């Protein structure tokens, strides 16, 4: 049924917010070699949105205390993050037999791209959304006892 | 310069310093009374005490009152500034009514940030330390301070630098041949670029050189600005931070509106308070006109009280051409204008009359004018005719098409034949009724 | 100053004696005097604080100063207690079902008060040597009274590096935070180098010894307790308010965990007060669930405001006294406000125009008295900044009652108005 | 032999407003014929648009069912030609789950309006015969030898760095962006091919001469467009998947001030279109009120609607009002109406119509047709025409003849024939 | 063998060469003006020289109006594109339904593509990096070995493909594709290197719709960009497509037909029981529909003149509007005889493979006409396995009454529960 | 659960310097291995939920729901 990898005048990949190629297309299999990819990419050509683009203050007081009686925004959040799920669940796993190497790869090459792109902010995202599973009452709790 | 809008022609309410109204005046005519009534208007606006005043104009069809509003406002001139609104706008599919009227209230009260600022400029010369072994004990090997020798466009000179400040331009890219933001007071020091006198005999320079500064080192003025503090809400409730995780999060999902906490608006009224006190700030209140009030539900009504209760609300204006109608929302409800009776009690109203022909005829003679087409007389009389019969909008819209049909006759001046074309090509309410009818 | 002279900005309290006898003038009050008796009580009773769940409801004649009568109850109240007043309008959103809304409502209006003993120290920055090779660190600091002199930390040395600090200042560290806070430059500290640097003024050394412990208190909402920890970094959504459906099981967890610090004296919770304006804007729903939402002990008192009389039961068809369902009317109380008399009305507007600061004649005061009376106060409260604008414009000072009949001719009333409409009514569709 | 996507429609006929040079409505021309009053309301409406003086003019078309409304749209349309914004949508679209109908409306409008720019550009380019690896020292051999020429300069590391990730080649024909040192990939240079390497990536030749060279190039968008591209990070993705939504009033205000800042310029320059909306009667009364005031803004291109409805209740309300519109929006526009075609009209319709088909009839059948039109409905003959010619295919035969006509008139009933049967059969079907 | 289903009996039209109808053939009886009504139309949708015809067809219950379609889409044959649709599916929660609408529109056309390539695969043993401006490897372990002008920079990027030894790519060198088909544990799947020359090829005839490569390009592919990553895991959103997309694929379209390797064919979409529909969809189709390259549509319904939806008060035939109504074709089915009763019966259960004593047959017949075909027609599988039970290998008539006084239908019900 | 967790720093450096910020707690004064029962309680709606949404695990796609 074709790849249609011709088509696709989505991308906007090859930017070139000009359409000067125009003029590089205007000018054994070496002439089809040459002439099929040149209308391939002319084609692409048409693409044309990205540059002409027309882009273009700071106020950043600071991030008002909500009302805790001067010191903020980590005292209140110590203070009162306690809450603890009743249940946690790890994510569940597909059974099968042997599965094809093929999916295997793309999910392979998939786990390969996650990484590299969030390792630089991997970390920092893997501070947070990693909910609190438990606590300990400090002797605060002698004051009763 | 723009194409020819409903109201160009306008362009002041034209009082008297008295605060009579000429007759007319930068395209004004009739409705004395109500010129006078928007100078009161204005005055009010112009005395900054009151707070959450609000009136509404009462006039048949063939609006008008939007001539009023914008004549109001271009007295109040650009000093202050004014948002327009239409009914329609309430119907959003995103925040709930109320939020929108909040948040427009919200934006039509600005403010003027005024700050000054010191810094010091120019191209690093040279750099040296104050080297002193006077310091206790060890050897004797110190810096008391540095000696930084700057030059602007203006001139060169060096200024005495403590010992801390050289492990800051270690901090950065500090070399010969660039110049630098040295912030007097505070210390803030940056890298613009090498001194653009390299670059110019540099056949190819890949680098964006900064050119050299101009002017005395020992300035950075007093900075301006201007917003309104619904801007001010927007930029502080959702923290930018565009680097972040969080900002990549962002981007992924669809940016939208979310309904703002009342208490990130307190605060915001704190904060400003506590910048006007101490001179910082300025607050320039604005004025609010919001036509066809008619088409809003008593949601909005009732809510409008509160908003309107509060010390803090702009002026406001409205405007309808309804009658005694069943209020929106309401099944049954009846009231001048579509309006709940309370809330008409707790507000101004003014009024305006049916036009005499004569002041048609003054009317469309500013319109040509406008234009700038002449105009023969029987087309005057003729069309005067028409609006008496046919409504003002329709006898004014008549003009270009007119004037571009003598064009194509080689004529200048609009005749009774033209008008009488046009006319025939065209239908009233009346004759357009009639046809369908 | 962000505020403005506002309708309801020359109410100040209630003007009750110590008996709760109303004053014929106080704190900008007069009138209703059984209205000021029973506000009077309801604060008591608020002060008192010893019971939960109990609603009232004001109404009367439109414009009759029930909206000031409750903004009179908040300010006397004061700044400690939390209040909140919001529309009935307000509540229909299209974020979250109606009960959520309710239920944030309500847990705003109560609050938690938690304290909490601290750990300080603070005095000049004597002097101080930082020693990058770990970094090696000495310091000594004093006050008025003694001196001292002790190591640095490394954490300590990063934080103030971080602070850049100058010796001489004034500041105060917290050992177990460790985060230092600088309190204002010293003689010594700003006296500065030869070199400009900058200019600045000056504080008192500290006293006391340099360790001082001494309590923090703070204050927090019960809604805001559930957002913080709701969404484990929802805590930016607090601002966003786009907090949905805050699950019910953290409510209770919440609850629970509250209660149980509340026993041990870790903090004391305070019954908050909300206000619901147009009341009968809510629909049967809202009844319904608010009905029982007083029985949860977390309730603050309720207060409610509506003029209706026999209406029909928004949603519904359902005439009813002003359109509540009897199932809540038999769960609170009502008070009712008479319209005003003549010369308690001279009163009032005497109080307007003081706090206008506009003044003006006697005749004037009868004549725009007698006005407003037939027509509304509400025009004549309209009427009043009128008649100062006109009269500043004439150049002079003093008002006078032919300059009132000018700005009444100027600006037509309700009746006038209605009265014109009959004048021609086919000026406008719909009729 | 080619077929293409489109084919004959309803207006394939119409190729634009042939009409005289003054404005004279011919009797027949480019396929108008009849309703010269219209006609000739349509020539002013279209040269006072091509003018572009007075904005916010509104145009309103009633009239009855099948009169060509929709064919004089069309018509007045082509004759504006292409470059110049024209928009055409039905009434129904406005409704949306996204986005309410005010911002539906304001995006369509700003979709209306038109512009043009221009910039120039002063890039450099050439072929690199080869550079030398700036060891650290930034001096690359910049051989971009063009036919005739050739140089050499430094490398800046932002340089090295670019030309090492984009993974050149000595021998290549790139060109260099002068500020920005984009190093824009073209590919290799005619080394190989007028050796030849033959593989996926492209071949390109030398270019010659000045490296340096000076380009000047324009751009047109609507307001539209800007609108979206500066709404957010990648509005331009939200184009193409067409997902935006709510973009903020205050963006709006900045894009007019900025676009009015470049047009006194003489940087940009305004292109107003024509927006044509139909069955405007299926609009809320919201959408009236809100149309009273955004024509009344500046930037106000001129409308076109378009029903033939007579007294009818406001969607949302009602009040009974002519084509079931407000009266407060009628004030604002002008009325243009039109008649029923007479006999020969429609005969050279029906005509133009089989010549557009390609299809040749008895002159007899020609009349009947005509007569049976004129009894029933012009649709109807236009569909026979069609459906005739294929019969008459089947019959092997050349010419349409009247048998033909009358054997498809009795295969399929129109709207009076199975309407009447019903109605003596209502008995049968369901639900009346 | 497949579960039998209401219409799988149909498999044409059974009309003679010159148009006429035989009473019944290919699974199909009567309404012989209908049937020849619809064979016309399909031969002018042969034609595709026209675009925007509109017909309706209005029956009674259970008048064969699904059948007709499925009967017109079974003479059409798989190669013209078929899209079948529904009235009701077009109130959705997650576009408006003039975007649905304008879907359903673009999928019923249907565009054909041709090409061919030659192919390396096979010899794959050796492997060398080697940087030279021509393809080195020497490929030469099963059949024969080639030279190609590669550059070094190819011979690495395919050797970052981690190529081993003797693992079959079908790497076409148009497309220097890297296609594994994978590593053998002896460097046990086994590739198959098979002799004659590695250039290989073959004709490939693609068919893909319109509608299709909209959604393709209406939004990023994902895996393309890094910062798109995440492109993947999103939960998949349907979206307006902006109309310039449409136009910009037209014209892209077009060119490659210029180009003399697309070749377009136009699909029809069918919209069963339209009345279903609101007074705005409609509307939209007027203006949909008058576009010149909107495909054929087949609409269906049986309603009679009753109130129209959304419109709460007025009534038109079918509920259908006056102006719709005039710019739609109209073909029309009457009832059927108990002759026709006998016949469709006969072929329902010659297509059950189910025999019937010709007693029982008649009667069945003459119930059906008391109530109705539809209920009758029901009553043909249980019947047959009341004989199962019995070891009966027809149906006789002791069965149907037994079948027929166990159930109930419509008819005697509504008497039943008064 | 892996749930891992810091306590401060150990009581012996109690004395290196004088003002460092950590706390310090002392060693445990039991094995480093212990495994006790508890009478845990909840409800199958918790339990359905908990496992809907899988906060648990640690992948990257599994972060990234
Ligand atoms: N409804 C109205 N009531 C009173 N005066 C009006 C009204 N409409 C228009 N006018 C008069 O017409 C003149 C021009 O107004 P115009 O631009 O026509 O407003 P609109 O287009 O909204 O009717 C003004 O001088 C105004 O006095
Ligand atoms: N007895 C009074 N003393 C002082 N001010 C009053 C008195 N009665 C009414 N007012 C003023 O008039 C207004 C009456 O409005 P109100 O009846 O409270 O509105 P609502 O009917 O919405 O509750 C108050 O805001 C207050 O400023
Ligand atoms: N004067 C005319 N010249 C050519 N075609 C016409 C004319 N009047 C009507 N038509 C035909 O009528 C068809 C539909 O007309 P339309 O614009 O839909 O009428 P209406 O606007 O009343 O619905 C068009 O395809 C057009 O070919
Ligand atoms: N001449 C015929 N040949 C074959 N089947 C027929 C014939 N006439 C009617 N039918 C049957 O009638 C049934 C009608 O079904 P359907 O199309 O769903 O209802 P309607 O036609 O009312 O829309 C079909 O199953 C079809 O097989």
């Amino acid at each position: 049924e074709n790849k249609i990898t011709r088509h696709e005048a989505e991308l906007l990949s090859k930017k070139k917010i000009p359409r000067k190629l125009m003029e590089e297309i205007s000018t054994e299999e070496k002439t089809r070699l040459l002439k099929e990819r040149l209308d391939q990419i002319y084609l692409v050509n048409e693409r044309r949105c990205s540059q002409a683009p027309v882009y273009g203050e700071s106020p950043s007081e600071l991030m008002l205390t909500l009302c805790r009686c001067g010191e903020s925004l980590q005292d209140v959040i110590d203070r009162v993050a306690f809450v603890i799920p009743p249940v946690v669940a790890a994510p569940p796993s597909l059974r099968v037999p042997r599965p094809p190497p093929l999916y295997s790869h793309r999910m392979r090459i998939l786990r390969q791209g996650l990484r590299e792109h969030a390792a630089p902010y991997f970390q920092q995202l893997r501070q947070t959304t990693a909910p609190r599973l438990l606590q300990f009452p400090e002797l605060r709790l002698v004051q009763f006892d | 310069t723009q194409r020819i809008a409903s109201h160009s022609h306008v362009k002041g309410l034209g009082l008297d310093e008295s605060g009579l109204a000429k007759q007319a005046a930068s395209g004004l005519v009739g409705q004395e009374n109500a010129r006078e009534a928007c100078g009161v208007i204005v005055e009010l606006i112009k005395s900054k005490k009151m707070a959450g005043r609000a009136v509404l104009l009462a006039g048949p069809p063939g609006t008008g009152k939007t001539a009023l509003a914008l004549a109001i406002a271009q007295e109040l001139g650009s000093k202050v500034p004014f948002c327009p609104m239409v009914g329609s706008e309430v119907y959003s599919t995103e925040i709930k009514k109320t939020e929108v009227l909040m948040e427009n209230f919200r934006r039509a009260i600005g403010l003027r940030i005024k700050e000054t600022k010191e810094v010091y400029e120019g191209e690093v010369t040279e750099l040296t330390p104050c080297e002193t072994e006077n310091p206790m004990g060890g050897y004797g090997k110190t810096i008391s301070h540095v000696i930084i020798g700057l030059k602007t466009a203006k001139g060169t000179k060096q200024l005495k630098l403590d010992p801390s400040i050289f492990e800051s331009l270690q901090k950065e890219r500090v070399e010969a041949g660039d110049v630098i933001y040295i912030e007097a007071n505070s210390g803030a020091v940056k890298r613009q670029g090498r001194c653009d006198t390299y670059a110019t005999e540099f056949d190819l320079e890949a680098e964006e050189y900064v050119p050299l500064p101009k002017g005395d080192v020992h300035k950075k003025k007093e900075i301006i600005q201007d917003v309104t503090l619904h801007d001010l809400d927007v930029a502080n409730a959702r923290p930018q931070g565009g680097q972040d995780i969080l900002s990549m999060m962002g981007q992924l999902m669809k940016p939208k509106k979310t309904e703002i906490t009342d208490k990130l608006r307190g605060e915001i009224n704190k904060v400003v308070n506590k910048y006007i006190d101490q001179g910082i700030a300025e607050l320039v209140p604005g004025v609010l006109f919001v036509d066809e009030v008619h088409m809003l539900d008593i949601e909005c009504f009732t809510y409008l009280h509160r908003a309107l209760e509060s010390s803090i609300a702009p002026i406001v204006i409205f405007a309808s051409n309804r009658g005694n109608c069943v209020i929106r929302g309401t099944e049954d409800i009846t009231s001048p204008h579509g309006i709940p009776l309370d809330l008409l009690d707790r507000v101004m109203i003014i009024r305006t009359m049916l036009y005499t022909p004569q002041e048609m005829k003054q009317i469309i003679k500013i319109r040509a004018q406008t234009e700038g087409i002449n105009i023969s007389e029987e087309a005057l009389n003729h069309l005067g005719e028409i609006g008496t019969k046919t409504t003002l909008r329709y006898s004014v819209q008549l003009l270009t098409p007119a004037n571009l049909l003598a064009k194509i006759n080689g004529k200048d001046s609009i005749e009774k034949e033209h008008v009488e074309e046009i006319s025939e090509l065209f239908y009233d309410a009346k004759s357009s009724a009639k046809i369908l009818a | 100053r962000i505020e403005r002279i506002g309708a309801h900005s020359h109410i100040r309290g209630l003007g009750l004696d110590d008996a709760l006898e109303p004053r014929q003038a106080s704190q900008g009050m007069v009138g209703q005097l059984a209205a000021r008796r029973a506000a009077g009580v309801v604060l008591e009773m608020i002060r008192e604080g010893k019971i939960a769940g109990r609603a009232v409801l004001i109404a009367g004649q439109p414009g009759t100063g029930k909206t000031a009568i409750a903004m009179g109850m908040a300010q006397a109240l004061g700044p400690d207690t939390p209040f909140t007043a919001i529309a009935g309008s307000e509540i229909f959103s299209l974020e979250m079902s109606k009960t959520e809304a309710l239920t944030q409502a309500f847990r705003r209006s109560i609050g938690v008060r938690i304290k909490e003993e601290t750990e300080i120290i603070e005095g000049e920055v004597v002097e101080i040597q930082i020693d990058r090779p770990s970094k090696v660190g000495k310091l000594t600091l004093k006050t008025t009274e003694m001196e001292t002199i002790y190591d640095l930390g490394t954490k300590m040395i990063e934080s103030l590096t971080k602070d850049k600090v100058q010796a001489g200042d004034v500041i105060t560290i917290d050992k177990a935070t460790g985060k230092i806070s600088k309190l204002g430059r010293s003689f010594t500290r700003a006296r500065d180098y030869d070199a400009m640097g900058s200019q600045t003024k000056f504080v008192q050394c500290p006293d006391g010894e340099l360790q001082k412990r001494k309590e923090v208190v703070h204050t927090v909402s019960l809604h805001e307790i559930d957002v913080i920890n709701s969404r484990t970094q929802g805590f930016l959504a607090l601002f966003s308010g786009d907090t949905g459906e805050i699950k019910s099981e953290v409510r209770e967890q919440i609850n629970a965990k509250v209660a149980e610090w509340r026993e041990e004296g870790k903090a004391e919770i305070i019954p908050g007060v909300l206000f619901i304006d147009e009341v009968h804007m809510l629909d049967i729903e809202s009844f319904s669930f608010l009905n029982r939402a007083l029985e949860s002990d977390m309730a603050p008192v309720l207060i409610m405001a509506t003029n209706r009389g026999i209406t029909r039961i928004r949603g519904t068809s359902y005439q009813s006294p002003h359109g509540i369902p009897i199932d809540l009317l038999d769960r609170l109380l009502i008070v009712s406000t008479t319209p005003y008399s003549e010369k308690d009305t001279k009163q009032i507007l005497r109080i307007r125009c003081e706090e206008e600061d506009v003044e003006m004649s006697e005749d004037a005061y009868t004549v725009l008295t007698r006005i407003g009376l037939e027509t509304s106060l509400r025009y004549a409260i309209q009427l009043i900044t009128a008649a100062s604008l006109v009269c500043r414009k004439r150049k002079g000072t003093e008002v006078q009652v032919d300059d009132i009949k000018r700005v009444y001719s100027l600006f037509l009333d309700e009746s006038r108005s209605t009265q014109y409409m009959k004048e021609y009514q086919d000026a406008f569709l719909f009729n």
